[PDB]
């Protein structure tokens, strides 16, 4: 009757606490594509022939 | 003197019922607190795969 599995507490670590600070990785992602948007911001109106 | 034939007996006697609310407690008092996060399993490795 050991019919317990913490294997939930440890996704409960994982289930939601990334939704309580979900914008700490869209930072990030906003540091990768400023690379991708650096070059966009790069390739705007000169290398609009691009 | 005789009691003692007799109160050895009582020694294991309290011990074995000792158990048994031990083991009273815990026959059907298991499944009903150890699955308290069985729930959680189905919907903790959901959101894991959602990120992806």
């Amino acid at each position: 009757r050991m019919l317990e599995v913490s294997r939930e507490e440890a996704e409960r670590k994982r289930m939601l606490d990334e939704r309580a600070n979900y914008r700490h990785k869209q930072a990030l992602l906003e540091a990768y594509d400023q690379q991708c948007d650096e070059a966009t911001r790069i390739f705007a109106e000169y290398h609009k022939r691009l | 003197e005789v009691r003692d034939a007799t109160l050895a007996h009582k020694a294991e006697a309290l011990e074995l019922q000792r158990q048994l609310r031990r083991l009273q407690t815990q026959y059907d008092l298991l499944t009903g607190q150890s699955s308290a996060l069985i729930q959680g399993r189905r919907a903790r490795v959901a959101a894991t795969s959602a990120v992806s």
